């Protein structure tokens, strides 16, 4: 199910000693498969991301949420909208925020 | 007959740098040579015979 | 024959020829569909952003795509084992003539009552007469009643040959030490063209096949001339 | 190994039976019988069968198989 | 940092299809090829008997 | 060192770079001979003055495409080239036999070019039939030096089918089984025991062909109580398995361009595709009479063959769906191998379904000996082999040299190519329903305008082969060393480098089960 | 694919001076053949 | 093992996979699978 | 080099095996302490400084379209316009005069004849043929 | 034996334009052999 | 606020869309083909020879000179 597959990935991402071999290999398996990480895996991942002081893995994370996406332009403000109080919480800056978006 | 395989062994595997179809000595030299220019000289004869047959 | 800038089949002038235009329609529609669907499917592969990279289970999609061509293959093959077999069927010829190939022109035989024989040899092009056509036309054409079934016989006194009558839907490989058997009905007179259609050597495209159908009243009166 | 050997049970050999099968299906159906003839090398009697009236075959079937009198 | 592409993408574009359409024109009409059109619409029959 | 190297080699690396050395050279003489076939036809009337001619030069275009271009690049090419990377392996099984199956070519090709000089040549096509090709119709050498440079070619073929099989079966990793070896490895193994099967049978027949023109046997001649037509069952029961073999190392290639340039791991259904090839190469060998259907066989062996014929449609189908399936969801990288990839899926499909129209013994009646059967097979063969042969040498160019190609050149190159092709063979479609014989040095009027586009279409093609020189030239000439290419993981040919050192797998791969 | 610089970069100039010799080495030879086709 | 400081490793990540998985294995600390992470430790 | 783990640019691989940059200043090694620390404190100019380190070029630098269709389809057309000097060389050196039967007279004449004879009377030719007002349908 | 880009080759590429004569003469030399063939059979 | 869009199978969702407009655009094309060809070519042998005289066919052809024969 759904809500399965989804927990599994919260819990992947939430191991507190995640290395960061294991934080690629989440993120490069997940963008396989046929689907837009929902915003609990994303905050998940970019939670690894600052338990591994990698604040541009975090910004590369935001990058292939809206690249998943493809042309359904209305996935990525929906995923940031969510992920807002994240964001501010860890002080990540969006790809547009630091003009990476070009 | 005796077994003298052993000596065969000896004389194949010295470290002198030879290729296994010079490692018997000079006699292997006179074979290649007979064949290399038996083979390259039969070659030109043969194109040879080839610009005759290529006209009356 | 042929015209200018034509694209398909010559204009069917036998019923079997006829059934082998509305095969073709059948079939080339077939082709156009699966060669048109692949084009399509490449494209739409190509045209989005969207990805899906991780292993794809193969199982349920290989089902389709072995019943779907099977079933389509079976809808080929139904209506052209029917003509095959139609091609086949008895039929009680009235009349027939044979046919030797030679290195380069055809002889005719017309042997079920006089010994008739005759050859029949490409008119060069500096001895066309105005209005006759370059490669096909021949000295001695191949008389025929019309609206007949004729048993043709083919062999060959030297090399192969292959004797051909695209119009009536006709070609059968002149061999030497066999003779060969094919049926002719013209449901028209006029002037049918074929050339030899093995390669024979320097004249292969030298040596045509030119049928002229009469009505059998002619037909009987060329046979009773030719005494 | 085994995966070979299910590879050709499912690959060639079922593919061959379902073949087979379409050819025979095609191909069915009653041609018509030939006209009786008592030839005497046929439908041969030296002695009753065991079984019915002594003059049928086992798996007779009156369609195709004539008595020595003929057709049924 | 712009390319081979974007420095002279437009002119190799414009010039090859402007050198390309004008020497197959030239090719196909000028220098005698018989392309044997059908005479369909075209062909006045004449008598040959 | 250069001749022990050159000469003298038992490296697969080597001998693959002769074989392609090799090939490239003979396409050369192959595309020069087309030329010359479309400039005989690119006008109505005779060009070369000389029917005979023309038919020695139809004859030897086909040889020299299949016998010295195509399967010595495909499989002493790229097979010597990639098999044993691809396996871990450190060379071939017998490399010195290797090298006399490279070394027999140049002999081959020599006896070809000896066929054409002497006497007025061997107009005989690639098919040699009896009596055009026996020792009245074609007295003198001609077709005895192209019956022994065929002799050569399949002793060559043979030796190396042994090679690549043993290779194949014996010298992958202990826990490798065969369904753990890309599909290119299994295209060649599948290749190899065709030619095995097959060659033997064409030297039969060729050897038969021998001895009725000089030993006074009568296997083919009706005069001793033998038979054209057993010949020509000897000659396609070895030809419908060649053009299978022209094509599978072609369908391993594009599976694994496009595979790579999907950025996939993983070809779409590998189990598919392994049963589709060995489909393909089982039907290959019961079909051979469709070359046939107009020789006067019974009724029913017709009905047998059409319906065989259109069973290969079904494996084929698989592969080119799976290919498909393969580009769906992948991240597509635009290179110049992913276009040659692309234009073989749809021009292979093409041809393919041209084939099952042929597969038809009554429509068969009327398109045999015609232009329909030389665009069917320049579609399938000619474009399919090409395209595959020009993708694998874009793609691993850099492999086999260290240098990569100009891209945008490469894409030009594929441009020029594809437009040249069907300009040249797409028009012979109507020429054949129209029925335009083939092996024909002129024709009746009515077909003037389609030989006249189809000539201009083969120039297109021209300019795309001497582009195609200059842009291995600039490669070459400008020596960008390759440092990385991606996916390594799943293509092992790249692991050791580009050039990978002359020896290789010195220390085998580790591989558990 | 990455890859190095080029150790001997081809100019433009170059290019067309090697395009040109390669059309030639296939288009001279062929082209007096087929020229001097009457003589034959 | 290997005679020296790196060997390519093909890994097999499940029973029946016809991919396999290619890298070179370095000398030093253990390095993973980059499809299943299974790790390997070169041991000259 | 190409036994080591690199450095790719890929939509479908976003976290590459090792950083775009790998031996670091001082400069950019106080920058990565200060990465430890709340990345509220980390300015803008900081923030791209991280990103430049870890990676080569942002998704959007990766996907951008080129001009590069415009020189391949240019080019293209080049040499294909190039062949057509090549096929005029050819009508003019190479081939001699066509067969008389292409002259205008011949075609007329060869073209009653063909409707004489019916050629194609169903749909190909003479189908085409008014014969009770005789001209061109 | 030499091993490297421009050393796994019976030819050289030290050189450019020595490389453009030798792929002039080799690839040539191919096309050019039919043509001539011809001739000969022409000249008969 | 922004609602959630659908995030899983966007792929899949596409393909199967496609693939049965690729039918409905099969099925229209058989409509065309059918009209535009097969059923053309049968009406055209059927009107054609519903009133074909053969004879008065033979006697134009003759009386334009085109037999050997006649
Ligand atoms: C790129 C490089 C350059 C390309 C090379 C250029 C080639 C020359 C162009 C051809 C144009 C022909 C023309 O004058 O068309 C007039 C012609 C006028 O129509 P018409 O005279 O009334 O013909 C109707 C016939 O009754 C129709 O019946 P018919 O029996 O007379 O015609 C049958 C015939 C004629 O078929 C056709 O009508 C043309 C074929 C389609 C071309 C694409 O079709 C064939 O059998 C050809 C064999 C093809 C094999 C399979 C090909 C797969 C195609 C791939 C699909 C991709 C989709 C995109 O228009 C066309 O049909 C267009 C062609
Ligand atoms: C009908 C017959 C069939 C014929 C088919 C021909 C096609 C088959 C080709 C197969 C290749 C044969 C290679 C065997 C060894 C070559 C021997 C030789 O003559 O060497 C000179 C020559 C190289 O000259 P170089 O640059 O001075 O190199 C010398 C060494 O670096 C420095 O070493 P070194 O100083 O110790 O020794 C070098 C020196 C002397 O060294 C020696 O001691 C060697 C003496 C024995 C060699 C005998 C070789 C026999 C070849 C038979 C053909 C096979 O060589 C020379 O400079 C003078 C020799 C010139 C003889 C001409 C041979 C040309 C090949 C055949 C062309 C066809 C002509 C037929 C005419 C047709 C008319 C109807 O070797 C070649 O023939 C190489 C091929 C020519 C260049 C082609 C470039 C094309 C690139 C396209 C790439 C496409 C494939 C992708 C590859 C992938 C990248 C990895
Ligand atoms: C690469 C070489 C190659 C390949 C692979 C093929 C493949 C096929 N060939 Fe062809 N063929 C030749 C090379 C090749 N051929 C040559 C050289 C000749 C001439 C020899 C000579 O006389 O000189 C020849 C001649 C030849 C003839 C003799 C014609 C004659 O002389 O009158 C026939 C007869 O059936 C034939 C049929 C086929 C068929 C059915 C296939 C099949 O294998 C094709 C299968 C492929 C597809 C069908 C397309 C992909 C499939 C799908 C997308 C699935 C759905 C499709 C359907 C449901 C139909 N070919
Ligand atoms: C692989 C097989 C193959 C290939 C590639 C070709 C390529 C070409 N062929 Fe054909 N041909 C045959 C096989 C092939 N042919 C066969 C079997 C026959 C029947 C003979 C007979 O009837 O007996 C035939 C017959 C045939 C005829 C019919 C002759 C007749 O019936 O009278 C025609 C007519 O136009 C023709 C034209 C062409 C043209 C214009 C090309 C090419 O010009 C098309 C463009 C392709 C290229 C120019 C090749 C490029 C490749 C290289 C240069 C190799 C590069 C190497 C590396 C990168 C390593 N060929
Ligand atoms: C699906 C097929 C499987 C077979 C099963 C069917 C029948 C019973 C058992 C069969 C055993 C095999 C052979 C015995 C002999 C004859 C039967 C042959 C097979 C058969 O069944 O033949 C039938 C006749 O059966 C008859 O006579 C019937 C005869 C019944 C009695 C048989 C007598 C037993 C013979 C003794 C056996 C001796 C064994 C010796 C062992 C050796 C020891 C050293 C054929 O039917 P039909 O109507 O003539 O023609 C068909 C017309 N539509
Ligand atoms: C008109 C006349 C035309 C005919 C021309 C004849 C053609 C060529 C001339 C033949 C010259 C033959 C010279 C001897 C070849 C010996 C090959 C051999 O024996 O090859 C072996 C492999 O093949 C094996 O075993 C099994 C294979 C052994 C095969 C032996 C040679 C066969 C040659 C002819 C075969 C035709 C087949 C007939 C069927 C059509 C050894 O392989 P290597 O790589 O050497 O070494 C590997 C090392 O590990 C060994 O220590
Ligand atoms: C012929 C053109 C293209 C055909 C493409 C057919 C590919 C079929 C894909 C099947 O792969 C599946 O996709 C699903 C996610 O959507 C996954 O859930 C499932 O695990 C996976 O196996
Ligand atoms: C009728 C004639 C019309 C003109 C046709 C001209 C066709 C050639 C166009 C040039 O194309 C470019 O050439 C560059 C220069 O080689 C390549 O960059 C390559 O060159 C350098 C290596 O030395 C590096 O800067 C690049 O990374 C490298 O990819 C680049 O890929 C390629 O697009
Ligand atoms: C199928 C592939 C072929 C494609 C066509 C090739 C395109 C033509 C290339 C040019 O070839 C040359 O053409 C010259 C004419 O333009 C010839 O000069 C010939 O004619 C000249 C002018 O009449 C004389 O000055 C010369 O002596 C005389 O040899 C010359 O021999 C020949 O090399
Ligand atoms: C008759 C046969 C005709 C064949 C003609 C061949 C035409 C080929 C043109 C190539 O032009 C380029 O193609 C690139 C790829 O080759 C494109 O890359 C862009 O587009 C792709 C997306 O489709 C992306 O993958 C790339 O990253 C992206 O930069 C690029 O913009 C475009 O200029
Ligand atoms: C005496 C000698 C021993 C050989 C040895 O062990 O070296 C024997 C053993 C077997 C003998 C051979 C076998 O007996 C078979 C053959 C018998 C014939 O009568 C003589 C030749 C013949 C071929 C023998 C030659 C020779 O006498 C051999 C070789
Ligand atoms: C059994 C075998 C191998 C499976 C494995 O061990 O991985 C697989 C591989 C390819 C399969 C075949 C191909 O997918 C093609 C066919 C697909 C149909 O849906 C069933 C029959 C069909 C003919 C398949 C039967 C069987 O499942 C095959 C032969
Ligand atoms: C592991 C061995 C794989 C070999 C497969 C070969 C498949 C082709 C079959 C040819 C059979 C000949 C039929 C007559
Ligand atoms: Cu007689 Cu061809
Ligand atoms: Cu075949
Ligand atoms: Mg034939
Ligand atoms: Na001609
Ligand atoms: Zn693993």
């Amino acid at each position: 199910t759904d809500e399965e597959f989804d927990a599994r990935w919260v819990t992947y991402f939430n191991k507190p000693d995640i290395d960061a071999w294991e934080l690629r290999k989440g993120m490069n398996t997940l963008v396989g498969y046929d689907l837009v990480p929902e915003p609990k895996i994303i905050d998940a991942a970019l939670r690894a991301c600052r338990r591994l002081n990698d604040f541009a893995s975090a910004v590369r994370i935001l990058e292939v949420v809206k690249d998943k996406a493809g042309p359904h332009k209305e996935i990525y403000p929906y995923v940031i909208q969510e992920l807002r109080p994240t964001l501010n919480e860890l002080g990540i800056s969006t790809p547009e925020e630091l003009g990476l978006d070009k | 007959f005796e077994n003298r395989v052993a000596e065969k062994q000896k004389l194949f595997q010295e470290d002198n740098g030879l290729p296994v179809h010079l490692k018997g000595g000079a006699t292997d030299n006179i074979l290649y040579r007979v064949t290399m220019t038996l083979c390259l000289g039969g070659t030109l004869y043969s194109l040879y015979c080839l610009g005759w047959a290529s006209f009356p | 024959m042929a015209y200018p800038m034509q694209l398909g089949f010559q204009d069917a002038t036998s019923p079997i020829m006829e059934e082998l235009l509305h095969f073709h329609d059948h079939t080339l529609m077939i082709v156009f569909l699966i060669s048109s669907l692949v084009l399509y499917i490449i494209s739409l592969m190509l045209t989005t952003k969207l990805t899906h990279t991780s292993t794809m289970d193969a199982q349920e999609v290989e089902t389709i795509w072995t019943i779907l061509p099977a079933i389509i293959l079976i809808l080929i093959a139904l209506p052209s084992l029917r003509i095959l077999y139609m091609m086949d069927e008895i039929n009680n010829p009235s009349l027939t003539v044979k046919t030797m190939g030679h290195q380069w022109y055809w002889s005719y035989e017309y042997t079920d009552y006089e010994d008739l024989s005759f050859d029949s040899y490409m008119i060069p092009t500096s001895e066309l007469k105005p209005g006759e056509l370059r490669l096909l036309e021949v000295d001695n054409r191949v008389v025929l009643p019309m609206e007949m079934t004729i048993r043709m016989l083919v062999s060959s006194e030297d090399v192969l040959h292959s004797w051909a009558v695209p119009s009536l839907g006709l070609k059968t490989d002149a061999i030497p030490g066999r003779l060969n058997q094919t049926t002719l009905m013209s449901s028209r007179p006029g002037l049918y063209y074929g050339q030899c259609s093995e390669i024979c050597g320097s004249n292969h495209s030298f040596m045509p096949i030119v049928l002229e159908l009469v009505p059998l009243k002619y037909f009987e009166k060329w046979s009773a001339s030719m005494l | 190994g085994a995966r070979t050997w299910r590879f050709l049970t499912f690959g060639l050999a079922l593919p061959s039976v379902a073949l087979c099968t379409l050819n025979s299906w095609l191909h069915s159906g009653h041609r018509e019988r030939p006209a009786f003839i008592p030839y005497h090398h046929l439908r041969i009697r030296t002695k009753p069968f065991s079984w019915g009236d002594g003059n049928h075959t086992f798996f007779h079937n009156p369609r195709v198989n004539p008595l020595p009198t003929g057709y049924e | 940092a712009p390319d081979f592409h974007d420095k002279y993408g437009n002119a190799v574009l414009a010039s090859g299809a402007t050198f390309c359409v004008a020497v197959w024109v030239y090719m196909a009409t000028q220098i005698g090829i018989e392309w044997n059109p059908s005479p369909v619409g075209r062909v006045t029959p004449k008598e040959w008997r | 060192m250069f001749i022990n190297r050159w000469l003298f080699s038992t490296n697969h690396k080597d001998i693959g770079t002769l074989y392609l050395l090799f090939g490239a050279w003979a396409g050369m003489v192959g595309t020069a001979l087309s030329l010359l076939i479309r400039a005989e036809l690119g006008q109505p009337g005779t060009l070369l003055g000389d029917d005979q001619i023309y038919n020695v030069v139809v004859t030897a275009h086909a040889f020299v495409m299949i016998f010295f271009m195509v399967m010595p690049i495909m499989i002493g090419g790229f097979g010597n080239w990639l098999v044993p990377l691809m396996i871990g392996a450190p060379d071939m099984a017998f490399p010195r036999m290797n090298n006399m199956s490279f070394w027999l070519l140049p002999p081959s090709f020599l006896l070809l070019l000896a066929s054409s000089m002497v006497e007025a040549g061997a107009g005989t096509g690639w098919t040699v039939y009896p009596p055009l090709a026996g020792n009245l119709a074609h007295a003198g050498a001609s077709v005895d030096l192209t019956i022994f440079s065929l002799h050569l070619a399949g002793v060559s073929s043979i030796l190396g089918a042994i090679n690549f099989i043993t290779t194949i079966i014996n010298m992958k990793p202990p826990a490798m089984s065969q369904y753990q070896t890309p599909l290119f490895v299994w295209s060649v193994m599948i290749t190899a025991v065709l030619l095995l099967l097959s060659l033997p049978v064409l030297a039969a027949g060729i050897t038969m062909l021998l001895t009725d023109r000089n030993l006074n046997t009568t296997f083919f001649d009706p005069a001793g109580g033998g038979d054209p037509i057993l010949y020509q069952h000897l000659f396609w029961f070895f030809g419908h398995p060649e053009v299978y073999i022209l094509i599978l190392p072609g369908f391993g290639m594009i599976s694994h361009i496009v595979t790579y340039y999907s950025g996939k791991k993983e070809p779409f259904g590998y189990m598919g595709m392994v049963w589709a090839m060995m489909s393909i190469g089982f039907l290959g060998f019961i079909v051979w009479a469709h070359h046939m259907f107009t020789v006067g066989m019974d009724v029913d062996t017709r009905a047998y063959f059409t319906s065989a014929t259109m069973i290969i449609a079904i494996p084929t189908g698989v592969k080119v769906f799976s290919w498909l399936a393969t580009l769906h969801g992948g991240n597509i990288k635009w290179s110049p191998a992913m276009m040659w990839a692309l234009g073989f899926i749809f021009l292979f499909t093409v041809g393919g379904l041209t084939g099952i129209v042929l597969a038809n013994s009554s429509l068969d009646i009327v398109l045999h000996d015609t232009y329909y059967v030389v665009a069917h097979f320049h579609y399938v063969l000619s474009m399919g082999a090409v395209f595959a042969i020009m993708g694998g040498f874009v793609h691993w160019f850099p492999l086999f040299s260290g240098y990569t190609l100009n891209d945008t050149w490469a894409k030009i190159h594929f441009a020029i190519m594809f437009v040249g092709v069907n300009m040249t063979f797409f028009p012979q479609h109507f020429l054949g329903l129209s029925g335009m014989p083939r092996r024909y040095s002129d024709y009746p009027d009515a077909y003037t305008m389609w030989n006249t586009i189809s000539s201009m279409g083969s120039f297109i093609s021209l300019t795309a082969v001497m582009l195609m020189v200059f842009i291995i030239w600039e490669a070459f000439a400008s020596k960008r060393e390759v440092l990385t290419v991606d996916l390594t993981t799943t293509n092992l040919e790249w692991l050791n480098g580009c050039p990978p050192p002359y020896h290789t797998f010195e220390e085998p791969t580790y591989v558990n089960l | 694919i990455t890859a190095k610089p080029a150790k001997t970069p081809t100019s433009p100039k170059e290019q067309a001076i090697g395009l040109s010799v390669t059309f030639l080495s296939f288009l001279l030879p062929a082209g007096w053949v087929l020229y001097h086709l009457d003589n034959y | 093992p290997s005679i020296t400081n790196k060997r390519i490793v093909g890994c097999i990540c499940e029973e029946d996979n016809s991919t396999v998985i290619w890298f070179w294995l370095h000398k030093g600390e253990a390095q993973r699978c980059p499809s299943c992470g299974t790790h390997y430790k070169l041991v000259p | 080099d190409y036994a080591l783990p690199s450095y790719v640019d890929r939509r479908d691989y976003p976290l590459p095996d090792v950083a775009h940059v790998k031996n670091l200043s001082a400069s950019q090694k106080a920058l990565k302490e200060k990465e430890k620390a709340s990345w509220s404190s980390l300015s803008i100019d900081e923030k791209v400084e991280l990103y430049r380190l870890k990676f080569k070029e942002s998704f959007a630098e990766m996907n951008r379209s080129t001009n590069e269709w415009k020189t391949v389809v240019g080019a293209a057309m080049f040499f294909i316009g190039f062949t057509a000097l090549l096929l005029i060389w050819e009508k003019h050196y190479v081939y001699g005069p066509i067969p008389h039967t292409f002259e205008e007279e011949w075609v007329a004449k060869q073209t009653k004849r063909m409707l004489d004879m019916k050629v194609a009377p169903i749909q190909g030719f003479s189908a085409k043929w008014d014969y009770d007002k005789n001209e061109w349908k | 034996y030499e091993e490297g880009p421009g050393k796994n080759i019976p030819f050289s590429v030290e050189n450019k334009w020595r490389l453009l004569a030798m792929m002039t003469l080799f690839f040539g030399s191919g096309f050019a052999a039919p043509f001539f063939i011809v001739r000969h059979q022409l000249l008969k | 606020a922004l609602a959630k869009p659908q995030m899983r199978g966007l792929l899949a969702r596409r393909l199967r869309f496609h693939i049965v407009g690729a039918f409905m655009v099969s099925l229209g094309f058989a409509t065309f083909y059918k009209f535009a060809v097969a059923e053309k070519r049968k009406k055209a042998y059927a009107d054609f020879y519903r009133n074909y005289d053969s004879m008065k066919d033979f006697e134009e052809m003759r009386k334009a000179g085109i037999f050997q024969s006649a």
